């Protein structure tokens, strides 16, 4: 879901 | 911006000789369990059995904000998937 | 100068939260909107309330909201 807003870079 | 500052981690799958990695940028207030799950998925490994450790062999307590982990251990982390039984 | 809020989406049983800092003069409408966007729910139908079940009028400064209710707020998505 990614409800904690983690971003891949 | 109104959105919380982010901290970034370089997470390496040391088990792979190639030492591949994923950089994750994460809101400081994020429970580290979310980071571990996110990392496991990026590495296609079971979130429930994998662990994140520091480059100096400390296990990271997942009940802890990303901010804390960043502040105490810096950005170089290792992801440790379990072996199989049988 | 900025004040900060912990907004919890209590309807998500994981209770995910986000922290927002806005200039204490900011109209609370901006934060509601910001919170809506980050939580990926409609700004138009979303409300922000407090832990004790008081509804926050957004035509108010974030500063004044902070002064009266503190940092712990819930975002309430419509049906």
């Amino acid at each position: 879901d990614n409800e904690w807003g983690i971003e891949l870079v | 911006g109104a959105m919380e500052s982010k901290v970034s981690f370089k997470i390496t799958l040391t088990s792979d000789p190639r030492l591949p990695y994923k950089v994750l940028s994460v809101p400081e207030s994020t429970p580290f369990t979310a980071v571990l799950k996110f990392a496991a998925e990026e590495f296609k490994v079971p979130a429930a059995t994998s662990a994140i450790i520091t480059n100096d062999g400390i296990g990271i307590n997942p009940a802890q904000t990303a901010g804390n982990v960043f502040l105490k251990h810096g950005s170089e982390l290792r992801i440790i998937p379990r072996d199989r039984v049988g």
